[PDB]
């Protein structure tokens, strides 16, 4: 299926924001096949959150992820100036990656 | 061809004596159509496992 993301997000520095992602599919393996990417204007994206109960190395603890049912959530504790970028969620359950419409996060 | 030839084949001989002398065969009514009535449904999520 296709993923749905808000058109844009807004939040003051220091506070927290949440990005919604509805439409993630599943299979006989599990329900945690959700990944997040951050792409700054003028460069390639970067894997920020994958397997939301975990996170890769070199990524600060400010980026957190969760999932309740068919909706995924991206929690950012602290907002900074270098956080303005397009955040996409990806579903890779049925051997097929699908990128959502994306959201514009501005501080 | 005819019951005489049938009872001849049953007796395995070209000459048949007086009387029935055997049971010719058994009548069996055959079918004329087919009725496949299974249920009514949508496809199977085999992609979720394979």
């Amino acid at each position: 299926s296709a993923l749905t993301q808000p058109p844009s997000a807004s939040g003051s520095p220091g506070q927290s924001v949440t990005i919604s992602c509805t439409g993630a599919s599943s299979d006989v393996g599990g329900y945690n096949y959700v990944s997040w990417y951050q792409q700054h204007p003028g460069k390639a994206p970067k894997l920020m959150i994958y397997e939301v109960n975990k996170r890769p190395s070199g990524v600060p603890d400010r980026f957190s992820g969760s999932k309740s049912g068919n909706t995924a959530s991206l929690t950012i504790s602290g907002l900074q100036a270098d956080d303005e970028a397009d955040y996409y969620c990806c579903s890779y359950a049925l051997s097929r990656v699908v990128f959502g419409g994306g959201t514009m996060l501005t501080v | 061809l005819d019951p005489l030839s049938e009872t001849k084949c049953t007796l395995k001989s070209f000459t048949v004596e007086k009387g029935i002398y055997q049971t010719s065969n058994f009548r069996v009514q055959p079918t004329e159509s087919i009725v496949r009535f299974p249920n009514i449904t949508n496809l199977c999520p085999f992609h979720e496992v394979f």
